[PDB]
């Protein structure tokens, strides 16, 4: 809606990323619920601690449906690792802390009530004319335009003193980086236990007979496909959150300058906003330079005398 | 759509009843298709012990689908879709007479200027007993009034659909209400099964029993009554229907009730769509009645005149 | 919507209520529909090694399919059913006078005005002007002129309120009746006979249910909210039935404001005032202004002093 | 809607973490429904109370499969834990309790329709050109600042004296901590009985021939992974509830007070507050001061003396 | 987009029936992954007992996998992926004569101008036989109307495009009604197959059944009859464009019934769009062709000459 | 929304092409994930390399759970993994062409000249000075005017950037590689979704049995689905094909307003260039009316024009 001028193309891509990680865990958790299962067969021929591998006749084990699932029940709590069991939870959980962490400005209501008002002030200042005519007028368009300036003047004083956006983007920014770092640790570490032939010594004896069954994992190669998809996302996640904090460190974003502005248009007495303000349009300016442009008038004192002029003549 | 000023309470109540009957078709249908199934033990000949029947268990899903069907009825395995079509042509029927075209720009139109003499502040005035904009107005809405009265009255589609509408409503229960109930105590949980199979498995006469028999049974019964119900609504729209003459619509109590009397005897389609808003409520028939009257156009153009000069 | 000003606190407690019930019976159907079965064991006589039966698995099938829906309790089987159906009923009841359509207009009639009363500030300048401010305001009052004579003369609304009051308790009456008397029939083991000796071998068998203390469960907490939707029912008709709900007294309205000779309606007049009196008074207070004729004549001085 | 300016962050955070664990309800009910269940082997060997542990061949046990069946309901029905097979049920109800509460006071007529009239003056003062005309005229613009100045004076006069929705804010808050403090207590207590491994004697020795079974459970580990991140939840918000509590006891909100805004801006002679007003401006103040200072205007006396001597001065 | 007044009641049923078959097609192919196991039995050589296969459950399957491969033929197998492309083809080409983008501008403005003259009240004047702007805004109109006729009427593409459609829906009901009748007894419950899988299982012929094979003779009976009534339907369609030539329009009644008398005869094109409102709604017809008289434009002359002096 | 004018007939074509495959896919998935296995069963004589060919039913004395394993072995490695990864790979490939065909609806700079570029055309489109100019209050003259200065500044906002058109052809050349990519691999691997799978995996320590012969009961579905799969993708490469050659045939950085300024009343429209070319070169390939209805703001006599008007219904 009104929000996509804050979002840079880093952050639609990725909230893009983010959805089609989203899409991989939701798949994931559907495939682990209902087709995740273990087919388990025993081995009479034991030399260690794993199974040993030994017209045909087929093999009879002399076991019932219910201790072959029992069997596939206890190897998959026991032996099976924890990572190819909960791969699409972990992959879910991240998703919706990455989402949170993109959100998190949108919904704090201390940075989501300046951000909405920032907006709606840009908006309101894009679509006067009294922007296309001091780039380049009616008494009602005049007093609208003044009441503009001062809306702006208030609001200048009043998000200038502070820096919390800024802030918190920051925070965000570090969050998901650090957590970037960790999933591309740990996911990557335990990449390779996902395997399709996986041997248990569950110590059932008692009850089925055998000691060691020698299971397979029908999911394994498809829950292996999805990790790789997933840490290949997870990397261009990563390459673009350091992007960003390179972005934002590389020059104070709570500095902003009109000086190309102030060159190209005829006012050279436009102030220099910092910390939120500033912020909020080199964020604009990653969006399109266009919006600060022309919000660039409204700051000049030269347009404002224009103004004053234009608001006496239209006065008497 | 704002269409509900059309229809009465019978014809929501009737929409409502075929909302409920497409409900449970569908309800029905689902369990036809998720758990419909018969199971199948062959009639063997004669401290207690069970009977070996040397049978597979592919045998027995061979019998079991054999039985299904061969053995049950047709009304016990096609109820649903039967009463999902019946739902289908019945609420098809309901929004006819508004979705053909002509008919369709035809109450469009009606609901339209009903709409805007509803909201015109001119029948107010002429109930009690301006503005040049406000009379400007009336003027045009009068004309509008005025070429509508030419454009329906002539013609009699919109009574002949709803006609033919309520008579095939009425003519679908009739057939729904004498098919249907010959075939309740006919649906039965036990069945016994000659599938003549006997050189595939050993048996020739099998007993099955239906799974879904008396919850199906319980589904019909409910759509019986609720299908009794939507055709005694039917019959009451019927008599409705045959009792007030709908051809003319004498505006005798209208031209008493307001102090204009010449207002013309509405007549044909115009009088039909005027007869559904009475039932609906009286006050458009008001608005229209007072907006039908050559003395309110005297005082209309009266009050233009005084307002030019 | 624009509708929920005639919405009590009764309503909306009672309409949530039923939200939660219709929720609880669509998960007791899917759980019937689908999961609902009745494993069955044979009774053999009426180191430790098990006990054969010499029975095919399709045979157990049908053991199960014949005691499920022959000597299963007929509640255990048709329990979210009826839920359901009592749902249904209890929605329609509620909003039955949303779409009646005799009284359907008058509803919309009076919601329309009343928020025009609200919006206008001839009702702030009272309590305390451009022409067409002052021709709305008259036309208002024309209007609401209109909607006095043509609703006070009938109590169409009041009465299907009333019948809408009174089904819905009887219905609570009923289902705490019946849903209590058969509660107890939800068992998990149920033995059955069902003399299939010729087909099988054994004449009883000892089955249990896996729902049942899930169907239990659920019956329990239905019969709960069932109780809290018939106590609110029951302040309801005690509400009704404490005042004359036909006739209207703005006593308070007319002592509070300027204006002292509102006059009292009648039928359903009164009954909207006062269920817009328990949503909130300040409405019913705002609207009191163009009822008294006061205000009629003060508006129409001061129209012949932007006349003149 | 608009209704995001009476929720702080506090109720945002509740909001969004209610959600996470309505989502984990609906989760571990579709587990329940779909595979919840018990695999049970009969112990043949058993010297103590409980089942006993004691080339190789399979151990046979002479049971049907639907003996099976019957022997893994009946073990699902008595001696599995009510905690392991209601666990999801009780998380939905203590969610949809906990929603009840949030939304309680937004369903409750009379406290919803205190809440709609403060939102829509408070929107409209918001946008009134006369707030920034006296934080620094059309004859349009003053007759619509009047009648906001008496729809204001009435709206004080009408709610300061009721103190309905303070009552309802404060009864909801104590109802959402004594729940969490019930429900970390017993889920806590109740969390050790999710295990694996069930050992059941359910005496069905007369249809089976067994006394003791030993049964496992395949969602256990799932479930206690669930129960485990759901007490995590639960203390996250109970420790905003206590947090919300504490800063509704910590000062007095049925008493607010302007000293700032009389101390900053030139009009002092806004008087202080009582009751669901001062509650309101508090939640606002929580939200956005902006709003707040931007409404102060109206509850000045010399602000409508300036509005009406404008409207003297523009009317001749 | 208002295209009902160029579209006919044919037209629209056509739209309908498309809408139903794919419905119908949409629920065959749903039940086509749910009921369509095959179940057989191996054809087993010459107190009653069961017959021993001596057969493995996953024999059994591979035997119901083999002979589903096998056995059923292809019209038993993706019938319903045949009626949903059908479907989507004749969805396609319901509207194919305005989809055109020529024919489509033509249309719309066609639909614009006979709006503007249905709201002008010059029309209602010169039907009982005012304001300047009226006046201006009539001239106008008079001018976009004999510009409309002195572009289209000079020529026919409308109408071959509507008569390439109807032949096209009439071919594709010729071959749907061809093929798909072919298969209706060729649909059998019971299929013997021999996949000569003798060294897998030991047993050449097996005897199976298909599970959803009535129901799918029944849907496609269905099927059949509703193409057989869309049929039908174009067969109307074809023999009123053959019964009446379309190719020109007289207004000789409309010319009787008004004063004005100066209608010209409405050729090709310009005529189609005339006779299928007609066909909708004569009324409009008359609308339209009391401004193609030159009387009428006289009499605009006149007033405009009147207003001026 | 408003953007449906900037997608000419091929865009459309490949949208409602990318909506067929995405239903092929979720198809497929469906299948993949609910009826998806194989049923194998061992070949007691295995004298030749493969299943050999040689009454009562034969006994492999297996169980359920052997047969299961056998099928799920023989299901992860002797099947080719086209045939498991058919709706898969066809997902992504959807998701690919999505991406790339809507790249510059949701990348900011594009998107903002778009959205500025769409809502000038409507403010351009619905002026009754454009209508008059083709045949009036001081009102209308001054929102004209403020009109033909907005349309100045987008031109010299725009006309320097090339990021637009530098965007789509990089998106349309994406779309070709892939669709070439497809064809080469999809066609190549389509050969291998056999019904009839012999498997020889090597279980003998656990089931007994060297040799086994599979039945994929999915394989001729999924060859259907694969050959509609290979024709959608034909379809959308000779699509893309034709929007490639539609850019290469002529320079769209530069847009000749000759046809236009013969037409219309005004012949001092000067050609414009870079991202504003290339738009209404799309806006010509939709829709020539609005290009026809916009030229009007670029003639300097169109404003002289207006500014007399103006002084002659001021006076
Ligand atoms: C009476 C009221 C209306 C009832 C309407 C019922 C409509 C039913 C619609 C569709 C269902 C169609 C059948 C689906 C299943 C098809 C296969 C089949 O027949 O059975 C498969 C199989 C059989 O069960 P088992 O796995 O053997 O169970 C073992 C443990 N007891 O089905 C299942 O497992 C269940 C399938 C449905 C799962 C539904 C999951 C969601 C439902 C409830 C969970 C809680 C939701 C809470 C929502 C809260 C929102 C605020
Ligand atoms: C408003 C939306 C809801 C409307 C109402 C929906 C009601 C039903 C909802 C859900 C139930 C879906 C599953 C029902 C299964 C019932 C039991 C059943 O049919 O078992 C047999 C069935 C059929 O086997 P065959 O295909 O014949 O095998 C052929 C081998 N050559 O068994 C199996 O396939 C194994 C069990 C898995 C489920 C089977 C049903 C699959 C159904 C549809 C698949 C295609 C869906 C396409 C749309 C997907 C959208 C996401
Ligand atoms: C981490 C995020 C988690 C998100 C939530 C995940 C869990 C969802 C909750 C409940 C799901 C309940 C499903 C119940 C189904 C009926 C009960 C049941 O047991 O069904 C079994 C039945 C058959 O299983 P098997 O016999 O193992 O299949 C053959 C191979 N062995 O299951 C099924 O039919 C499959 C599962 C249900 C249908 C899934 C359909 C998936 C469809 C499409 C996915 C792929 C395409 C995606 C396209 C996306 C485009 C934007």
């Amino acid at each position: 809606p009104a929000y996509r001028i804050l979002k840079p193309w880093w952050d639609v891509f990725t909230d893009y990323i983010s959805i089609v990680m989203l899409m991989i865990a939701v798949f994931g958790g559907t495939l682990q619920v209902t087709q995740d299962k273990m087919i388990c067969l025993p081995c009479k021929w034991v030399t260690k601690d794993s199974c040993n591998d030994s017209g045909p006749t087929g093999i009879k084990y002399d076991l019932d449906r219910h201790q072959y699932n029992y069997v596939d029940a206890v190897c998959y709590e026991n032996r099976l690792h924890w990572f190819a069991k909960y791969f699409p939870y972990l992959v879910l959980l991240h998703t919706l802390i990455f989402l949170a962490c993109s959100n998190f400005w949108f919904k704090f209501p201390r940075t989501s009530s300046k951000l909405e008002h920032f907006v709606s002030i840009l908006l309101k200042c894009f679509d006067s004319p009294w922007t296309t005519r001091a780039l380049s007028l009616d008494k009602k368009e005049g007093e609208q335009a003044k009441a503009l300036f001062e809306k702006v003047k208030k609001f200048r004083t009043h998000v200038e003193e502070g820096d919390i956006v800024y802030r918190l983007y920051m925070r965000q920014t570090i969050i998901k980086v650090i957590k970037f770092a960790l999933i591309i640790c740990y996911t990557v570490y335990y990449v390779h236990n996902i395997k399709f032939d996986v041997d248990c010594t569950v110590d059932i004896e008692s009850l089925t007979g055998y000691r060691t069954y020698r299971c397979a994992h029908p999911l394994a190669t498809l829950f292996k496909i999805l990790a790789s998809f997933y840490i290949s996302l997870v990397i261009f996640y990563g390459l673009i959150c350091m992007y960003t904090l390179w972005w934002m460190l590389r020059r104070s974003l709570k500095k902003y300058s009109f000086e190309s502005i102030r060159e190209e248009s005829s006012y050279s007495d436009i102030p220099d906003v910092k910390n939120d303000f500033a912020f909020m349009l080199h964020l604009i300016d990653q969006y399109d330079p266009l919006y600060s442009k022309r919000f660039a008038v409204f700051l000049s004192e030269v347009s404002e005398n224009k103004l004053r002029q234009l608001n006496l003549n239209n006065e008497w | 759509p704002t269409y509900r000023i059309l229809k009465p309470w019978w014809d929501v109540f009737m929409d409502y009843l075929a909302v409920v009957m497409l409900m449970v078709a569908i309800f029905a249908g689902t369990m036809q298709l998720t758990k419909d199934q018969v199971v199948c033990l062959p009639v063997l000949p004669s401290d207690p012990t069970g009977r070996k029947t040397n049978l597979d268990f592919q045998q027995y899903v061979f019998i079991n689908q054999m039985c299904y069907h061969l053995a049950l009825p047709w009304y016990s395995k096609y109820f649903p879709y039967l009463a999902l079509i019946h739902t289908i042509i019945l609420m098809v029927s309901s929004n006819f007479w508004f979705k053909y075209p002509k008919t369709c720009s035809k109450v469009e139109h009606f609901v339209s200027i009903l709409g805007k003499c509803f909201e015109s502040p001119w029948t107010t005035k002429a109930l009690s007993e301006l503005d040049k904009k406000d009379g400007e107005q009336a003027k045009a809405l009068f004309e509008k009034v005025r070429k509508f009265r030419a454009h329906v009255e002539d013609s009699d589609l919109i009574y002949k659909l709803y006609v033919v509408q309520t008579l095939i409503k009425t003519a679908k229960f009739i057939f729904i209400l004498c098919y249907t109930a010959n075939f309740v105590n006919a649906i039965s949980f036990e069945h016994v099964c000659k599938p003549k199979v006997e050189h595939l498995t050993g048996y020739e006469v099998f007993e099955c029993t239906h799974n879904m028999a008396y919850m199906l049974k319980k589904l019909l019964i409910s759509y019986i009554s609720i299908i009794c119900v939507y055709g005694f609504i039917c019959l009451y729209t019927l008599f409705w229907l045959f009792r007030i003459p709908l051809k003319e619509y004498s505006f005798e109590k209208v031209r008493e009730e307001s102090s204009f009397s010449d207002i013309p005897d509405v007549k044909n389609d115009f009088a039909f769509l005027l007869h559904m808003v009475d039932q609906y409520d009286q006050l458009y028939s008001k608005r229209f009645g007072v907006f039908l009257s050559e003395v309110s156009e005297n005082k209309l153009r009266e009050i233009s005149l005084n307002h030019e000069w």
